[PDB]
């Protein structure tokens, strides 16, 4: 496909595909969880439940429209979406919900409903949903004291506390014409998006956000959250990697598909050609792992998640697992380097060619928020085509061989030993 | 898993001297045990040395 | 043979084959799931680990999927591989080795886990249980298999003969070049399987009204009720299934999961009721039963469902409702009724 | 440690040989006789040694009927040992009955070994 | 407090103590259960292990039991040893202990050994679930404890002081002499319980007719069938039960059970066929249904009905039917089914 | 191994004396805070040995509860050890929250086996 | 459990010398390991106090 870019005040944003049988509009603003302190962690959760809130979603379902909204660090997203041929009664329901009145959503009954629906969200994901809390820790305690160690969702000790002003407060400072990207996806040509935008006069707010005082940092470190009741250990590990407009963003990606993605009860995905299977599937020692390359504004993490029930042979699979790593310095084969190629760029289709126009208006919002404009997918190819095998070897020399590493856990975790006998296992030095 | 716990030998020396489970809080008292086992080297090593020359 | 595609500029191409093999037409019970689990196995050419490492290098991979209507053997790819691709898919249907340990070692194993989770979710079980009483054979047959019924090597053998035949399967490709697919599928092996029988029959299934069971389980409680569905009554229901969902009802809070199955005679309408505490799912069934019984008006949610059917339509060969114009009003007549859980403080479809 | 791919490669040139086949197959009858197996009621593919894990994989797929009576044969073997005897004449091992119920489930435990080896260790067409 | 024996000149006396605290009386599901395998644990005076090993050396045994109407607390004893063991039940009924270490350590995991084995047999099954389906809320309530329902500390406690009471309870003597038991029984703590109310209704419960269902279960096969029963035609289906599996008949070689449970204000009649084959169990039962519905005459079964019923009554407090005087014939109305097992090859009720 | 049972027959007969009760009592209220378990945050009925069958059964009986607070006790006082420091003044345990929690669980395993001791070496009255 | 089973150092003379599991089949041939510990002891025994008289 072909994006398009212009700023006529308001930078508009598109990316027109003739097949699709829908239509997405939303803006996207450049601020998120990251730019938040500890005391309103989780107002922008609340902004996203006020926008889907019953009698606003009511508005919008007797002519035709669906909402969606998403929270992340970086950014936040509020997109409407229609047949193509409706896509004019978009525009206006976007306009009184951010431009004009957006004081009829924050009366006192529908604040009241929407915290009460927050917080049991909230309290049901610390306590049932294992992978991703254990993940949350991991950002927390390597970036401790910096911005990118806050939950996206927020904290129960933290939600209680917030009124109607911490809304309001917020939005001021954060939804801003100079920190805002409309974008268009689906069957929606590019012109008649500016042209609708230029006949009604729109400006959310001026510009200036504030400043932002610390940079993140990543810190070596550990937490336990031990819990005999639960029947697994999860684990994840990671080190510090590369952040967006990094020149290693796409070897760090293609570093992490050398050892992939694992489940023991898929029977395919246990003939891999992943030189790490032949030591775990011996005695069995995990039920699934992922590898990720995960990128911010300011850093990254780059590691692995894991979750077992052989709780008396953790330690050989974190030992296992290491090893492997080693070989991206001293000893990694051609034929792996080619392999990861071509699956990532498999992964990379996938992700950017879906059907949905909501997913691809969220990537593209962030893309251009961050670098001003967006990379194709021809080009990005390209890219991956020219890597060789020193290039890994220089890259893994610098980010992994003998670093400091960020660890967290919950469940049956016991069996799991100290940091500094993990932290020896990052250099062989039999060697 | 290891060969540190596979084999038969050096299973033996994990299980002691490497991987085997310690209270935090022990203090210096609990070193001398180990100091009577260098004790007896030294004096097993230097009595064979002295032994080749005496009547 | 009915080969079809669409064409597209990107990077990325998908290949389907779908079989009229679901469990709908299974001889025994659960006998389409372990011919499911048994796809992408070793041929008589061709080894399981072989076809991994190959497709990896080129960037592809291999799926096979179950439900009652439909065996689907799918692979995504890299555009330029096409005919790599046409001819894997093709010796899957016709020179599968079908050998004893790999029943023993790979294909039991992989259906019992999928059995296991699935006994869990109590909202599967209710919905499983609505199918056999107003289905009794057809539709209603089970899905799964949990070795009530055995099943040998040689029942799927003879299971797979009868399903993988020319007549019987369809062959879809997205941002797939059309006379190209047609020329690789002539000189395949494809073109060389049996030409036997379709199995779909264009006579409607035979139904039954105001039946009733009940489940005791350990965990949350469910209150699940199905209306069978005609030909010309499905888009009635299908915007009654969008408009419990959305936020224009009363009801939207009281419901967890409201909709319509789609076949090619029929449907069935299905919604469910869900929470731990038995007095509360007790209270809310029995409100919701009380207001669909006076009736309701349907015209403000006519838009809404056309969005919605178009984004589950997208890459799919969309059965088509051109009807959502003639929708005004419904009211509820006679039903089913399933109960899981704590059913002694659950009521009884004569009080509702 | 022989392999038994090998053993195979070597046997069928001989045997599928007119002039080879003459000399070297009256010669292996009398040595299969001299050896004495048969006569504590053995055939050949129970002599073969399990300790190692293409064996243990023959073993497993094996049917049931055929491995029941193999742990029959070798408790009968162990015993009639034990006793310093030999078993009854027409309890022993006949020619007919000597056959390889092993072999085939040995040799695709050894070309799947193989075949993910060359797989392990391959360098790339480009 | 109605006091009876019997006398003889033998060695060994039994003492029974029957509460009208049976399953049918349950507050939450499996409370019955759990208070029976609580009786003859440790009271506030005398530990269990130390009535163990006293009762050892007197020569004597205690045990209790459950069913849907009673709970039964019986001793068996040398004939002179009587007030030893009329003061050891009535300990039991007014000062036991119910602690929480016994309930974890022996209660529980005595409970969960009942149920385990009651739920491999399928003859077991199809009869729980005929009484829930005839009867839905008093004598169809589950008998054993299986978790779906918890069940706390306090309730054990709560339900023991509502059927321990001297209007809810009877005590009998086997081999025993009335006027010693009579005055050991007014010295006891028998006397000084509360006098509370009888839990006994002389109401008919209310029954249902023309229900149906099924459970899949791996194993054997059953089909089943119940048929209510009032208090004026109970003599009628005693001789139908003692005809149908005596040689008289010809489908005593069809059937594997066939009885008729007697309550204080009517019964359940019940038959069974059981067998490996699906395809017997269907044709058995087909076959039986046919003939019921045609008639019988019951005449040449009456002298036999009165030997079988003395047999039956030899140490019991005797429910009198003087009424197989004037039987003759039966037909069949309208029944209730039960299937359990291949329930994909078993009929359906609409078809039998 | 001076049983618990013994302790508290001495105990209670100095604690019901007058004379007994002021000489004693003074005494002991130094004797405990000389020791100085309170400053690590201990409550003393968790200095007691469990390497027996009598306290494994007491342990296995306390409420889950007061259980997840003993481990923690236990573990924060060797972490204080470890770094040669005491806790501050205002987490150490106080005298109203020293109290036996486990000691009603220990004199009813006392009783129970002791009970079957006699029992079990009983002789008969006949 | 029975005690030589139990104990930390009988369980090894348990293990190796009564409740070893050992092949039926196995000849005289299989004694001849025992004996060299026999005639290692021999040796060492005679030597110490042939040692007391020895320059
Ligand atoms: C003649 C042949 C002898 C040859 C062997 C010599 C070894 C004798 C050791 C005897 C002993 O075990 O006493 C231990 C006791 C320390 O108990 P603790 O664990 O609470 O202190 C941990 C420390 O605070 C952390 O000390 P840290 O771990 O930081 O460094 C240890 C280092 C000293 O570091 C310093 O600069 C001063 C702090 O080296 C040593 O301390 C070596 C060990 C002596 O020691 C003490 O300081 C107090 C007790 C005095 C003992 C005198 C009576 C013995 C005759
Ligand atoms: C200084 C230490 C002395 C001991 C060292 C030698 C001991 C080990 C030698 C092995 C042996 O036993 O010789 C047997 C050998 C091969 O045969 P095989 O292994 O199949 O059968 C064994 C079966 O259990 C016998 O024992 P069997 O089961 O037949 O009966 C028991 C026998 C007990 O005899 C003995 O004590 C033997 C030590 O009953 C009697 O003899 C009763 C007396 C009237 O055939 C032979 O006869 C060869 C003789 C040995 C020649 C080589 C050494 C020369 C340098
Ligand atoms: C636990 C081990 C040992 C202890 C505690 C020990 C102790 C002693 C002592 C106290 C003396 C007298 C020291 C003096 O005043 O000269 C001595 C002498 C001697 N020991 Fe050891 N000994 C040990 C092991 C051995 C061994 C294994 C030998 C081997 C031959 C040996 C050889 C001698 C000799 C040759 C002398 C006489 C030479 C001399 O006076 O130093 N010792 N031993
Ligand atoms: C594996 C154990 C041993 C072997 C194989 C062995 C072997 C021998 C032999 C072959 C001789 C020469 C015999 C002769 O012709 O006189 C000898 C001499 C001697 N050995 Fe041993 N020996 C052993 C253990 C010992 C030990 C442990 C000691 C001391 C404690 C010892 C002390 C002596 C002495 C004092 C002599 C000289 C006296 C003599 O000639 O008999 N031996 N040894
Ligand atoms: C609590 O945690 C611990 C722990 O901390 C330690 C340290 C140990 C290990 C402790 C020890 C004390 C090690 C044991 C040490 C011994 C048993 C000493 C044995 C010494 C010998 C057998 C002496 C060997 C000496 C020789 C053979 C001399 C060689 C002389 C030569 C070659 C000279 C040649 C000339 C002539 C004439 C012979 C544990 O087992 C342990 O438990 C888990
Ligand atoms: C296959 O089944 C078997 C099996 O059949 C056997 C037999 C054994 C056991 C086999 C052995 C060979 C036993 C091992 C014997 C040794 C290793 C010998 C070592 C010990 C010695 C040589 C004794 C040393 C003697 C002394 C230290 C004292 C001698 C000096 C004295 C008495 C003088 C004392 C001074 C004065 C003044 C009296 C197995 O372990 C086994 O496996 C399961
Ligand atoms: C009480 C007496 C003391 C008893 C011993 C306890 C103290 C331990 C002794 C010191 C440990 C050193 C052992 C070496 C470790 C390697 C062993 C090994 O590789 O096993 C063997 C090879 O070892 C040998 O060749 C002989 C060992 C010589 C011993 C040197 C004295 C490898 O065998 P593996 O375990 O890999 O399996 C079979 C695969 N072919």
């Amino acid at each position: 496909a072909e994006v398009t870019q212009l700023s006529n005040g308001i930078v508009v944003a598109t990316e027109h595909n003739p097949s699709a049988h829908t239509a997405s509009v939303g803006v996207v603003f450049g601020s998120g969880a990251a730019n938040e302190n500890p005391y309103n962690n989780g107002v922008s959760n609340l902004w996203k439940n006020i926008f889907l809130s019953k009698e606003n979603s009511a508005v919008a379902a007797k002519e035709g429209l669906a909402l969606s909204s998403n929270i992340s660090r970086d950014f936040q997203s509020y997109i409407v979406s229609s047949l193509p041929g409706s896509t004019d009664k978009s525009l206006d329901f976007l306009n009184q919900s951010f431009i004009q009145q957006k004081a009829n959503l924050l009366s006192s009954s529908n604040f009241e409903a929407t915290k009460k629906s927050v917080l049991k969200q909230v309290q049901d994901f610390e306590e049932n949903d294992h992978p991703n809390r254990v993940l949350e820790h991991l950002h927390s305690t390597a970036f401790q004291n910096t911005p990118l160690s806050l939950p996206t969702r927020g904290t129960l000790e933290s939600l209680e506390n917030l009124v109607v002003a911490d809304l309001e407060s917020f939005a001021n400072n954060h939804f801003l014409n100079s920190n805002a990207v409309v974008v268009g996806t689906g069957n929606i040509k590019h012109e008649d998006l500016v042209n609708s935008i230029e006949s009604k006069n729109l400006s959310l707010q001026t510009g200036t956000k504030p400043v932002l005082k610390k940079k993140a940092a990543f810190l070596g470190s550990e937490v336990r959250l031990r819990d005999d009741t639960l029947p697994k250990a999860w684990i994840s590990l990671a080190v510090e990697g590369e952040p967006v407009n990094s020149p290693n963003y796409f070897v760090a990606k293609l570093a992490a598909q050398i050892f992939g993605s694992y489940n023991a009860f898929e029977p395919a995905s246990r003939l891999q050609g992943i030189k790490l299977l032949d030591n775990i599937q011996e005695y069995q020692l995990c039920d699934n792992f992922n590898h990720f390359s995960l990128s911010y504004k300011d850093s990254g993490l780059w590691g692995f998640s894991t979750a077992t029930r052989n709780v008396t042979m953790i330690d050989d699979l974190i030992h296992f697992t290491l090893k492997q790593w080693n070989r991206l310095t001293i000893s990694v084969t051609d034929t792996e380097v080619e392999r990861a190629k071509s699956l990532l760029k498999l992964q990379l289709g996938q992700l950017y060619e879906s059907g949905n126009p909501v997913n691809d208006a969220n990537l593209l919002g962030a893309e251009v928020l961050i670098k001003g404009s967006k990379l194709s997918l021809g080009e990005a190819f390209k890219k991956i085509d020219a890597i060789t095998v020193k290039d890994v070897k220089a890259w893994a020399g610098k980010r992994l061989w003998d670093q400091d590493i960020a660890i967290a856990g919950t469940g049956q975790i016991e069996g799991l030993l100290d940091y500094m006998r993990i932290r020896s296992d990052m250099s062989m030095m039999r060697w | 898993m290891a060969f540190r716990k596979s084999n038969v030998y050096l299973s033996l020396v994990n299980s002691y001297i490497i991987d085997s489970p310690q209270p935090s809080s022990i203090n210096y008292w609990w070193n001398m045990g180990s100091l009577l086992g260098l004790c007896l080297v030294i004096q097993i090593v230097t009595g064979i040395f002295m032994a080749m020359h005496y009547s | 043979l009915t080969v079809s595609a669409r064409d597209a500029p990107t990077k990325i191409s998908t290949l389907a084959v779908k079989v009229h093999g679901g469990s709908r037409y299974a001889t025994k019970d659960g006998v389409a799931h372990l011919l499911n689990r048994f796809n992408f196995q070793n041929t008589n050419t061709r080894s399981a680990l072989k076809l991994v490492r190959e497709s990896e290098l080129l960037g592809g991979t291999f799926k096979s999927t179950l439900d009652r209507e439909y065996i689907t053997l799918k692979a995504t790819f890299l555009k330029d591989d096409l005919p790599y691709y046409v001819n894997a898919l093709a010796d899957v249907l016709y020179k599968t080795a079908f050998k004893p340990h790999e029943l023993t070692e790979s294909v039991l194993p992989a259906a019992r886990y999928d059995y296991a989770v699935a006994e869990q979710c109590p909202v599967k079980s209710a919905e499983d249980q609505l199918y056999a009483i107003t289905f009794r054979k057809g539709l209603g047959n089970p899905l799964l298999y949990d070795g009530v019924e055995r099943v040998s090597l040689q029942d799927i053998k003879d299971f797979a003969d009868k399903v993988y035949t020319k007549e019987n399967l369809e062959v879809s490709g997205e941002n797939v070049v059309e006379a190209d697919l047609k020329r690789f599928v002539d000189e395949s092996l494809l073109s060389t399987l049996p030409a036997g029988k379709s199995l779909v029959s264009k006579s409607e299934p035979k139904f039954f009204l105001g039946e009733e069971n009940r489940v005791r389980f350990i965990g949350d409680s469910v209150a699940a009720i199905g209306i069978p569905v005609n030909k010309a009554s499905l888009a009635q229901y299908e915007v009654l299934a969008n408009y419990l969902t959305s936020a224009l009802s009363e009801l939207s809070g009281l419901i967890s999961s409201a909709k319509l199955d789609k076949f090619t005679d029929g449907g069935l309408f299905t919604l469910f009721v869900r929470d731990q505490d038995s007095a509360v799912v007790s209270s809310n069934i029995k409100k919701i039963v009380a207001d669909l019984k006076k009736g309701k008006d349907l015209s403000p949610a006519i838009n809404y469902t056309k969005l919605k059917n178009a984004v589950q339509n997208e890459s799919v060969s969309s059965p088509i409702e051109l009807n959502f114009d003639a929708v005004k009003d419904f009211k509820l007549g006679k039903f089913n009724y399933v109960a899981v859980g704590d059913v002694s403080n659950l009521p009884y479809l004569d009080e509702l | 440690p022989q392999s038994f791919t090998s053993i195979a490669r070597i046997g069928d040139y001989i045997l599928k040989s007119p002039v080879l086949s003459k000399l070297c197959v009256p010669v292996a009858n009398q040595f299969i006789n001299l050896a004495g197996y048969k006569k504590l009621g053995l055939k050949f593919d129970d002599l073969i040694a399990e300790e190692n894990p293409i064996m243990q994989t023959a073993l497993r797929r094996l049917p049931e009927d055929e491995s029941y009576a193999r742990a029959y044969r070798i408790i009968r073997a162990h015993q009639t040992e034990l006793t310093h005897h030999l078993l009854p004449r027409n309890e022993w091992i006949k020619a007919q009955e000597d056959v390889p119920y092993l072999l085939p489930y040995i040799l695709e435990a050894e070309a799947a070994a193989k075949e993910k080896d060359e797989l392990d260790n391959i360098e790339v067409s480009k």
